[PDB]
């Protein structure tokens, strides 16, 4: 997963 | 013996990053779900954590060399180290007079019994507050504080990290700047560096106690529905 | 012509269920993330919805015959109808003088521009407020109000429901109690029943506009991280 | 899924 994580990291 | 221009360039980057990701006013705490004093404090502390994870992410994106890792490695380091950097950065609001974390006003002062009302037992929280007083007694400079975070976070002995050798390189290169800063710029710090590495070891022991208790908590949906999407993702398991 | 003892037994069950799941004080609204006036209102309205879904679930568990469906069927009806029962029950706080929903104090009064600040466009919200005024003008009794919810919720024309025939039975048996209540106990209600079924049709059209706009919103993680675990689950798709 | 949903329904 890590949809939110990956996006916060740009 | 004196610090290279690039280790100051590093020190400068790390403290400006910390100042960008840390609000000393704690003025965003009014936008959390309010504290209430089962598990009354879980909502408010769940937003507190979720907010802090957003801050830890912004800080890591500004450590030199971190942006250039692969996104998978960045995720693995964050997922494994998140609760540790939170325990570290949280020392800045911790205070020895109240033996609690006093942010903003008194509605945002969390003694040990507040965190029990967010579903945690004293065998997590006694080593936690002792961690925070032992570290409060080390009376770190801002520079050693941001370094110890950057170092804890860039640790390669994490579950799931791939380019192990590159992270170990970057971690050591930051340890050299630390050990060098204490020798030059900190009087009385000939035992400090080892005391800091020992705090990293305590962070690991805390990490595991917290990871165990959160597991028990996240597997009960009356309680995990109080968490936030971000918390669930970072402390979750499906990587 | 007069109502059987069992249709009163039903009416009694449905209004006591509504009174258990509806706080006319709106005193739990202080425990949401506070409103802020992008998408400033999304946090506070996301908790508002998540809270309301918990209330809708408690109400459905008390409709006669609902407990005895299979848990899969209960989930399918809730997932498909949740936003509709919310739009329905929300009429009780809606008011024609302010043309907004005025709960508790004035920090909890949501005009149309508050909901735009939670990420929704006027083509959802104009049919929404018109729905609410058209239904506010029908001036339902408490009994017709709880019935229309119970009926909307127990509708078998939902995606994913299995024991179709049993739900259609229970829905019709509640429609008979409604149509019978209006004839006996509501003067001037010889056109009401058809006006109620027409509101159910408007609820469907709203349901789809909202489901479309939420889709666009839930696929942007800067915004879906503001939602709650429960909302994500009920409005999500992996059934 | 529906961990939370299923549990709220007892
Ligand atoms: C998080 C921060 C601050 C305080 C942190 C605290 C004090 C209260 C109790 C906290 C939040 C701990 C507990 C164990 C948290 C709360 C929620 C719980 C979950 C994640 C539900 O297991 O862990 C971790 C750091 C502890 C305040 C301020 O320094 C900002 C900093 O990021
Ligand atoms: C939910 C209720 C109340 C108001 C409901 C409102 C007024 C404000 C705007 C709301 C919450 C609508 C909007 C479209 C919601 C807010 C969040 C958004 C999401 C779920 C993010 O798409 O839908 C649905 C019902 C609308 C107040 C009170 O009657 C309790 C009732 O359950």
């Amino acid at each position: 997963r890590h949809k939110i994580l990956h996006r916060l990291l740009q | 013996h004196m610090l290279s221009d690039e280790q100051m360039q590093i020190i400068n980057s790390l403290v400006e990053a910390h100042h960008k990701t840390y609000d000393d006013s704690y003025s965003d705490f009014v936008r959390f779900r309010p504290p209430v004093r089962r598990l009354s404090m879980l909502p408010h502390l769940a937003d507190l954590v979720s907010y802090s994870i957003q801050k830890v992410i912004g800080f890591a994106k500004m450590i030199p060399g971190f942006r250039d890792l692969t996104a998978e490695d960045q995720i693995a380091l964050l997922k494994s180290s998140a609760i540790e950097i939170i325990m570290l950065r949280s020392n800045q609001s911790f205070s020895l007079e109240d033996m609690s974390w006093s942010c903003g006003g008194p509605d945002f002062k969390y003694c040990i019994n507040d965190v029990t009302k967010a579903g945690h037992t004293l065998e997590l929280l006694e080593p936690l507050v002792k961690f925070q007083v032992g570290l409060k007694k080390l009376k770190l400079h801002e520079e050693e504080h941001v370094l110890l975070m950057a170092i804890c976070l860039l640790s390669p002995d994490r579950p799931g990290v791939q380019d192990h050798v590159r992270i170990e390189a970057l971690q050591d290169r930051l340890c050299d700047v630390l050990q060098a800063y204490i020798r030059i710029q900190h009087p009385g710090g000939r035992l400090l560096y080892a005391k800091m590495i020992q705090k990293l070891a305590d962070l690991r022991s805390l990490n595991e106690e917290h990871s165990k208790q959160y597991r028990s908590l996240s597997f009960q949906p009356e309680h995990s529905m109080q968490l936030t999407p971000l918390v669930l993702e970072v402390f979750g398991s499906e990587v």
